[PDB]
């Protein structure tokens, strides 16, 4: 329904900040919600924030709540992800997805969308 | 999505993720109401 384009990936020391944003095009008013999972070595890919494009109501996983915060910028169809406090744990590949229907799947899980980017890579440093 | 029959009485279900959307939890109470010809639905 839309392409997806993360950027702000790169390497932060432990302890430290990142801010990765997602850009959506296409058919930007289908939005319903947006997420962001990430996959790290080795591991299955996993949701850790979603929100939801009218309201601005946001979730997260409890691996990330408190120190990720996701929020929008719906003039520029974007969407961001604020990281604090990063550690090594949090070394992936950050995924930015979209869903233009309420699907009947948490948030949070893969099968809630239907639109998913190339990914953005984040290495935090021991 | 459709109105279906729950007993005798007209029903639409709800997907998880306007649940979520809402912060709804089973059994929150909500305000039903038409406005604009439309069935609007809000947590109280």
């Amino acid at each position: 329904q839309v392409q997806l384009v993360e950027s702000g990936g790169g390497s932060v020391q432990a302890g430290g900040s990142l801010r990765l944003s997602c850009a959506a095009s296409g058919f930007t008013y289908s939005r319903k919600y947006m997420g962001w999972f990430r996959q790290a070595p080795g591991k299955e890919r996993e949701g850790v924030a979603a929100i939801f494009i009218d309201n601005g109501n946001t979730i997260y996983a409890d691996s990330v709540q408190g120190r990720f915060t996701i929020s929008q910028d719906n003039a520029k169809n974007t969407v961001y992800l604020q990281m604090n406090s990063l550690k090594p744990e949090d070394t992936a590949m950050y995924y930015c997805a979209a869903s233009s229907r309420w699907m009947d799947y948490s948030a949070l899980t893969a099968k809630a969308y239907n639109s998913w980017g190339q990914g953005t890579q984040v290495t935090v440093s021991s | 999505s459709s109105v279906k029959r729950w007993g005798n009485s007209p029903a639409v279900r709800i997907p998880a993720t306007l649940m979520q959307a809402l912060n709804l939890n089973i059994d929150d109470e909500v305000k039903i109401d038409l406005v604009d010809g439309k069935l609007i639905i809000e947590p109280v």
